[PDB]
């Protein structure tokens, strides 16, 4: 109820923020190019108002998505005229950007969690680049029943399949011509050399 | 606070010079210019840099040679003591901290880590060599890199970086044949190549003459 709400907000601000429109133009020439992505200063958004720019520090998770709805609501308001064939809206990744100075990995604990934080590292490992879904379907064994478009969380989170079929007990199976795909990478990032501490060794991420 | 009065109260004896090179190393009798310029090494002095075509540093680097027996190791040891970030090593093998940086699993915590050599580790600080004509190719390369470019340059297992070891060397050394010759240059007397000499600036020659009233003093000692 009130996440639309704060959404409606999150609309306004994509569409209001400014003299020229910033924002607005950014999203129409990405959608255009065909780059489905944007990048937000914070301090854009606490400019524009602050109530929102407080709650994203301390609970990232939903109002990421609340602000990923609306940017995408604000591109297909924006792309009216769009060329045949190209009728499906697409999905925008949102980006975030501060100026804050940034916090030593040492510091972080467990009053840190699930909370926004700001490291300085070097990377020294890089994973190939996978495909995990977003969107699966299945099928059961016996009556040949579907069940399409469950929705996926991300990060590393899987799924549990139901048990009962509305036929024996665990039926169900995925099938993976019909599934939406998205590419994932992991990654290692090791302490600054300049800000270990003496005689100590260092520490991973 | 009051340290800071104290320190400027001290700057104003006449001798407080005198004082600072005698201070050093209270165990080691004689070696006073020995401990006048690892007094000048430990206060440095200033890098310049006008715009960023030329990098001049300022670090004294030292350079030990003497005969066995003349304590040598001992000066380490206090300027290990001494200095806040000082890092010893010796050229022989088996060191507890490497001179070459390599991409390993830590056969403690079994992580995969990315270590650095002594010169790395001892950025803004003291790097302390002993056995220094003991060392391999390996080593010596690490070694002039880092005094000539102040860096480091790794490129292993997909990972390439830069690193600066910006850092004072101190390195002790005996002469080739086991005796300093007087009739023979540095150069000559010494495993080392005229380029890796050519880095530091202070080089002190140990000798052992038979002093009977040194030798007598030092026994008692
Ligand atoms: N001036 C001195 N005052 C006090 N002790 C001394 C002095 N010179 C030498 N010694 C003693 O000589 C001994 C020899 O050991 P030391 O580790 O100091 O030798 P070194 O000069 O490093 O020799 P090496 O060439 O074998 O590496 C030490 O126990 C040290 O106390
Ligand atoms: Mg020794
Ligand atoms: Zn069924």
């Amino acid at each position: 109820a009130r996440k639309s709400q704060l959404q409606r907000r999150f609309k306004e601000f994509l569409r209001q923020y400014r003299f020229t429109f910033k924002y607005r133009d950014e999203l129409k020439r990405h959608y255009n190019l065909g780059e489905y992505w944007i990048e937000v200063e914070m301090e854009d958004l606490a400019s524009f108002d602050e109530d929102l720019a407080d709650y994203l520090y301390k609970q990232p998770a939903e109002h990421l998505q609340l602000l990923e709805e609306a940017a995408k609501e604000v591109a297909d308001e924006v792309t009216r005229p769009r060329p045949s064939g190209e009728e499906v809206l697409q999905d925008i990744q949102v980006m975030l950007k501060s100026d804050a100075s940034p916090s030593s990995i040492r510091s972080l604990k467990s009053d840190m969690m699930s909370h926004l934080v700001k490291i300085p590292g070097i990377i020294i490992a890089a994973s190939a680049v996978r495909a995990k879904a977003t969107r699966i379907s299945i099928q059961c064994r016996s009556c040949r029943n579907t069940l399409t478009n469950i929705a996926m969380r991300p990060g590393l989170e899987g799924y549990a399949l139901p048990r009962k079929c509305n036929c024996p007990l665990d039926p169900y199976f995925i099938m993976p011509d019909k599934c939406k795909c998205v590419d994932f990478q992991t990654l290692k990032l090791q302490e600054l050399p300049d800000a270990v501490p003496h005689g100590e060794m260092p520490r991973h991420m | 606070d009051e340290d800071v009065k104290m320190i400027t109260s001290l700057s104003k004896d006449q001798q407080i010079g005198e004082k600072i090179f005698a201070s050093i190393a209270p165990s080691i009798y004689g070696h006073e210019d020995i401990k006048r310029g690892l007094a000048l090494a430990l206060f440095g002095g200033e890098p310049k840099n006008p715009g960023g075509k030329h990098k001049v540093r300022g670090d004294i680097n030292v350079l030990l040679c003497g005969d066995p027996g003349t304590a040598k190791s001992q000066f380490l040891k206090y300027i290990e003591k001494v200095s806040s970030r000082a890092i010893f090593t010796t050229g022989q093998g088996a060191s507890a901290v490497g001179l070459t940086a390599y991409v390993q699993r830590h056969p403690v915590s079994r992580e995969w880590t990315l270590e650095a050599g002594a010169l790395v580790l001892a950025d803004r600080g003291v790097c302390l060599i002993d056995e220094f004509d003991k060392m391999n190719d390996q080593d010596r390369t690490s070694i002039h890199e880092a005094m000539e470019q102040q860096s480091i340059s790794i490129s292993k297992a997909g990972i390439v970086t830069s690193l600066q070891a910006r850092c004072t060397v101190i390195a002790a050394a005996n002469p080739i044949g086991g005796r300093y010759d007087p009739s023979l240059t540095f150069s000559e007397n010494v495993d080392l190549t005229e380029p890796i000499i050519s880095r530091f600036d202070i080089l002190c020659v140990v000798r052992d003459t038979v002093d009977p009233v040194q030798d007598e003093m030092l026994a008692r000692f």
